């Protein structure tokens, strides 16, 4: 019945652990802290509207509540109360929400070593999976600058092509006219200098294109792997979410008793 | 391409237009003119030679290790010069105008990227900016080459001065009676050897009257008529100016002489400012002309959003190359929000949880908003995200503007590939991401529709809107004090509800104390077309406030366009360039905040840099140094280019700086990365040896230093140079300063040239620390901070100013002995400083380490910077002492920690070597510095706290979230008073130490 029992009440908890704790959660959600001022009678209640957490200031004035001037609540307890039943329109229309959901403080399920034993391997599970994950990370934009510098590597050498091509073009126009006309006239020799030239032109640019595909080649085969480095760090980022929120509900449960077993275990 | 560098001679191969090709030995160092007619002369040859004409119709072309085919006009060119990708030419007849290719090339050695990479965008948007920038680029080059050649000089040389020419008492006490005494020079021979006539002047002195003093003193035994001396002035006042001896710092405007900044330092540091006498007509001659030549490129049935009666509707399609374990992960969905800024305008809403292997939702999305309710600004956000207690992640982000650069609703199908998920963020949604799709292939294609209602729509008109503000609005003592308290508070304080709606309720009393806006802004419901509509009204006619409040409404909370322009048009009107040279690092980042590539912001921004060199410089460098990032590369490309196009003469410098840059950057990566599996002397006798190639040391020397253009480097002392022994093995660099009284300056210009770790943690630090040491001094406290010189030019490579005649602390140690087991004797410290400090110098010494050790005590607990060992504490011979390698702050990883502890070395200098530290006056007295330095940043902290702000698009890992900027909030105790404050800064400071305090 009193306030210091009451679930949705967290006491001194910073505005920065309630927005952690209601973000992405469903209307009507409330919490209820010390106001960050840190002065004796004031609180504040934070509720989940709309997509935002609203703040609403519980002012104190002789022993009773409220949020406005007709405090009419002898106790923090009964005002969180009648509005977790009535909607918080009969404060303000614009609102219109009740509390629906309170964030209860206990709910995860041996000596005090014990669990301070249990935190320091928790503990280093998530200290050794962060390094995998920040090990994959770095492998992952090592592996992306390598990739996208071979992408216009090979668009450098679709520009090559393209000029090494038209040249072809270019040279079967001007010499079929000249390469006709020296056939006529028996003059195999310059046909042979006109062929021996254009054969060294088609031979360089086989060359070139062998050296793109090459290229592909070695691309397709590491755009591969990156995906494959995606997708085992979307593996691990959520089992290394979970292996950190087991580590600080231990550390805090190890510092009501454990403060300098913590200080020297880690 | 994979060469370092070409061999002596190389094979290129030539494509003639007649269709032949030709295999050419030639030297490495050949230009294309010698190319090309060797080449012709080569060409006779082989056959169908008469089909060319003379090499003088024709041009070679190539493509470029960046893709480019570039048409080499520019023929004086060397060929190891031109990054060629293969080595061949193909012969052209050369088509347009040479001057824009000629110039367009060496823009995009500036910028980064060819700017053709531009001319085939798609965008609209990208073409119509290009396009209409220009306008800016005109109005500031007309505004400099007006009243020239005047003009020009104050545009490449501008005026380096404090805000304000009332001196801080502090400093004026040191003047003798409200003078300053100074020393001009003059060159007299061609041998050059210098004169001097010392001079004592009133501090307030314009440039001109000091000349005017200086021609007094050397004609007093001329017996002048008092008429035929002023004539001497008038012409001295008109022939000459004064220079700073060692840089390339000039006194062109009239300013007093006691704000241009060289010569209030000497006043701070008791100095003796020399000038150098100079005639101007000597300055504008090295002031070539430049021309503005306009681009190629700038040539060549709706209904209202308020008539719309439904509600928002999106559909999502499906997605493509999402990377995820089909065995691992259960399901996979899409998130979705309605954002403006950063507060959801309605709950998000999800499709539904589908197989990895099949994504495809073909959803229509219902959104708790009234399509007329939508505010200008508002954007789409979304990502990709798993599933399987039950956890999500993102697996890819992305935003959309809801209305375009036009003001057009998007309508129909759009297509939109994501982008990665940032390091460290657990967020489902990155609102604070950049609006823009990536252009990385493979990346996860979102495919989106938008409803089309039978026409295209558009915002409605500010005089509709007005209107309606009409028609919304018609449907006393204890609360000024209420306004002026909020007011007050800073700018991430808690506002309720309960006060947000008195705010509101009271928003026509407001105007009377202007600083209330950005309080007023948050407390809109901007998902209401009311509120808003009566909200423009006010900014419409609201009054200016000063530039450091109006910097917060660039920030990542206010992305309406009325709230920006009000505050764009507070910058342009009251933010001093010096300021704005200041805060030039946020104001470039809060473009990213930016809906649209035009805005009011950025044509303020390239403006004032257009008309002032100085704050230019930095804009480029800034700008050039986040080119890598492609979530930005296209805007600060185009906007690179438009700058590089209008800046004048100074892009010829820029690239002597871009390529010395790309030089030292090539070389580390080679030692780095080819040369790895050796030690610091092996490495030594091979970094000299690519130092001493010709190339090379042309290149790297004889340009302007990126740290401060002011300094220019000549020659290198190669003998000097070095690869300094820490892990990432940067280099140290220096230079000789070929100023022609470098003597009075310094005649060591050294740098530390590092690439492997992020800078811009370091320029934030080092910019925080000259904001609070400046403000210190106009307080009355003189503790010298050292913000020396850091910038970062590219990705996790940058430049650091190393400060003469300074150690470790470390190294200090390591010159006493030993006292305990196997331990530093404490007073090695001061027994140093004693040595260096003999007599009566003495007690300053130990003034200025007591004083700059209070005020880096204070800055790093503030700060939350990284843990100070003896290593990354310095203090100089002078006795100042200062920090170095800001890694990390706000706390960074996994409490309230205090960074630098006073170890007895420390303690034993400021007691002056007693027994009892903790107990003297002396130590007491530096306590008192340390409360007064503290309290002072407090009555400062809303500037601080919106400088981080600003900074949170940046991607620096440090501060992500507006939480982060929540740990100066406590170091700083804004939530609670004064005296709980300067309680709670005593408290940490006392368990850090184990007592005292």
């Amino acid at each position: 019945m009193s306030l210091q029992d009451a679930e949705w009440y967290w006491g001194d908890i910073s505005r920065e652990e309630v927005n952690e704790k209601l973000r992405d959660t469903a209307d009507g959600t409330f919490l209820v802290r010390d106001a960050s001022t840190k002065m004796h009678g004031d609180y504040t209640l934070t509720l989940r509207k709309g997509g935002n957490n609203k703040l609403i200031k519980i002012f104190h004035r002789d022993g009773k509540y409220g949020f406005s001037d007709p405090l009419t609540f002898s106790s923090v307890v009964e005002l969180i109360n009648h509005y977790r039943n009535e909607s918080l329109a009969q404060y303000n229309p614009k609102l219109d929400v009740k509390l629906l959901y309170p964030v209860s403080k206990y709910q995860q399920d041996d000596n005090i070593e014990a669990v301070g034993k249990k935190l320091h391997e928790y503990n280093t599970q998530f200290q050794e999976k962060s390094r995998e994950y920040d090990r994959l990370y770095e492998e992952y934009t090592r592996t992306s600058q390598e990739i996208q510098m071979k992408r216009t590597a090979i668009e450098a050498f679709n520009e090559t092509i393209k000029i090494f091509e038209e040249q072809c073009q270019t040279q079967e126009r001007y010499s079929k006219e000249y390469i006709e006309k020296f056939k006529r006239e028996g003059n195999e020799k310059e046909i042979q200098r006109i062929m021996h030239n254009y054969d060294k032109l088609k031979s360089r640019i086989s060359e070139i294109i062998d050296s793109r595909r090459r290229l592909e080649e070695d691309l397709k085969k590491q755009a591969a792997e990156y995906r494959e480095i995606d997708k085992r760090m979307n593996s691990i980022k959520p089992d290394l979410i979970q292996l950190r929120k087991t580590r600080d509900q231990y550390l805090m449960w190890l510092t009501q008793k454990g403060v300098r077993q913590k200080k020297l275990n880690e | 391409w994979g060469i370092h560098l070409m061999p002596p001679r190389i094979l290129v191969e030539c494509l003639l237009p007649n269709g032949m090709i030709v295999t050419l030995e030639c030297l490495r160092e050949a230009t294309l003119i010698t190319i090309k007619h060797e080449l012709f002369k080569e060409a006779r040859k082989y056959p169908l030679h008469q089909l060319l004409q003379d090499e003088s119709s024709y041009i070679f072309v190539s493509v470029t290790q960046e893709a480019e085919r570039e048409e080499f006009f520019d023929e004086t060119r060397r060929l190891c010069d031109l990054r060629l990708f293969q080595p061949f030419l193909k012969v052209i007849e050369p088509v347009g105008n040479r001057e824009e290719k000629i110039l367009n090339r060496e823009i995009g050695f500036a910028i980064g990227m060819p700017v053709c990479e531009f001319d085939m965008v798609k965008d609209p948007e990208v073409q119509d900016f290009r396009r209409n920038i220009l306008n800016v680029c005109k109005e500031a080059v007309d505004l400099r080459d007006l009243n020239s050649p005047h003009s020009r000089a104050m545009y490449v040389y501008p005026p380096n001065v404090e805000s304000s020419p009332e001196l801080p008492k502090h400093i004026y006490n040191k003047l003798d009676k409200g003078q300053i005494i100074v020393v001009i020079w003059v060159i007299v021979s061609p041998n050059n050897d210098k004169q001097k006539y010392t001079l004592k002047i009133n501090h307030d002195c314009v440039p001109e009257q000091v000349i005017a003093e200086a021609i007094r003193k050397k004609t007093r035994s001329m017996l002048l008529s008092s008429e035929q001396l002023k004539l001497c002035v008038l012409e001295y006042q008109g022939k000459y100016i004064l220079k700073v001896c060692g840089c390339d710092e000039y006194f062109l405007e009239k300013y007093p002489l006691s704000q241009y900044k060289y010569i209030r330092s000497c006043i701070m540091l008791g100095r003796m400012p020399n000038l150098m006498l100079m005639a101007k007509e000597s300055l504008y001659s090295q002031l070539p002309m430049d021309c503005f030549t306009m681009p190629s490129y700038s040539r060549r049935s709706t209904k209202s959003l308020w008539v719309i009666n439904s509600a928002l509707r999106i559909k999502i399609l499906c997605a493509t190359y999402v990377n995820v374990n089909i065995r691992d992960i259960d399901k996979i969905y899409v998130r979705t929000g309605i954002y403006h800024g950063g507060e959801p305008l309605c709950d998000n809403v999800n499709t539904q949880r589908v197989p990895c292997s099949n994504p495809r939702w073909n959803e229509w999305l219902n959104y708790d908003i009234y399509i007329p309710d939508l505010p200008r600004a508002a954007r789409l956000c979304l990502s990709i995200c798993s599933v399987k207690k039950e956890e999500h992640c993102p697996l890819a982000w992305g935003n959309i503007n809801l209305f375009d650069y036009t003001d057009t609703l998007v309508s129909g199908k759009m297509a939109l590939n994501l982008w990665p998920v940032p390091h460290g963020l657990e967020d489902l949604l990155n609102p604070i991401g950049v609006t823009g799709s990536n252009p990385n292939k493979e990346t996860p294609c979102l495919e989106l529709e938008f409803d089309w209602f039978s026409s295209v729509v558009k915002f409605p008109d500010m005089s509709v809107i007005e209107e309606h503000a009409n028609w919304s609005v018609s449907r006393r003592e204890n609360d000024k004090e209420q306004l002026k308290a909020i007011s007050t508070r800073d700018p991430l304080s808690e506002i309720t509800e309960q006060e947000k709606d008195f705010l509101w309720s009271h928003r026509h009393y407001c105007v009377t104390i202007p600083e209330i806006l950005p309080k007023l802004l948050l407390s809109v419901k901007w998902n209401s077309r009311d509120e808003v509509a009566q909200m423009y009204c006010l900014v419409k006619d609201w009054p200016p406030i000063k530039p450091e409040q109006a910097m917060e409404l660039l920030d990542c909370n206010y992305p309406d366009p009325m709230v920006r322009g009000f505050a764009v048009r507070c910058l342009e009107k009251y933010l001093t360039d010096d300021k704005l040279s200041q805060y030039l690092i946020q104001l470039v980042q809060v473009l990213k905040y930016e809906q649209y590539l035009d805005n009011l912001l950025v044509r303020f921004l390239l403006k004032k840099a257009l008309t002032n060199q100085r704050i230019g410089h930095f804009f480029f460098w800034h700008l050039k140094s986040e080119m890598h990032n492609k979530t930005v590369s296209q805007r600060f490309g185009l906007l690179l280019e438009s700058y590089c196009r209008a800046c004048g003469m100074y892009l010829k410098h820029l690239n002597r700086q871009v390529e010395a840059m790309e030089k030292l950057i090539n070389l580390t990566d080679i030692l780095k990365q080819e040369k790895k599996d050796e030690t610091q002397k092996v490495q030594m006798k091979f970094l000299v040896e690519q130092m001493r190639r010709p190339d090379f040391m042309d290149a790297l020397q004889g340009f302007l230093s990126p740290l401060n253009p002011a300094h220019q480097l000549g020659n290198l002392r190669l003998e000097e140079c070095r690869i300094m022994s820490s892990a990432k093995r940067p280099l140290w660099l220096n230079w000789e300063n070929p100023d022609i009284m470098s003597e009075l300056l310094f005649q060591n210009n050294e740098i530390i040239f590092k690439n492997g770790d992020d800078l811009r943690q370091d320029m934030l630090t080092l910019q925080i620390i000259r904001i609070m040491e400046n403000i210190w001094q106009n307080q009355g406290l003189d503790l010298r901070m050292l913000p020396y010189g850091c910038l970062s030019i590219g990705d996790c490579v940058g430049l650091i100013e190393v400060v003469r005649n300074s150690h470790t602390i470390m190294q200090i140690q390591c010159k006493g002995g030993l006292k305990g087991a196997l331990q530093f004797n404490s007073h090695t410290l001061h027994q140093w400083l004693k040595d260096k400090n003999k007599g009566e110098i003495y007690d300053a010494a130990i003034d200025l380490f007591t004083r700059s050790c209070a005020g880096y005590c204070v800055a790093t607990f503030i700060l939350g910077i990284g843990d100070r060992h003896n290593s990354n504490i310095m203090v100089k011979d002078d006795g100042q002492l200062f920090h170095i390698d800001f890694g990390h702050f706000l706390d960074h990883k996994k409490r309230e920690r205090v960074p630098f502890v006073l170890t007895q070395d420390f303690l034993i200098v400021i007691s002056k070597g007693a027994q009892e530290c903790t107990k003297t006056r002396e130590f007491e007295r530096f306590q008192e510095m340390c409360y007064k330095a503290y309290l002072a940043i407090r009555q400062h902290a809303n500037l601080f706290i919106n400088l981080f702000s600003m900074m949170l698009g940046s991607g620096m890992p440090e501060l992500q979230s507006f939480d982060d900027i929540a740990y100066i909030r406590k170091t700083l105790a804004l939530d609670k008073t004064e005296q709980e404050a300067l309680e709670y800064f005593m408290k940490q400071m006392n368990d850090a130490h184990h007592g005292g305090w």
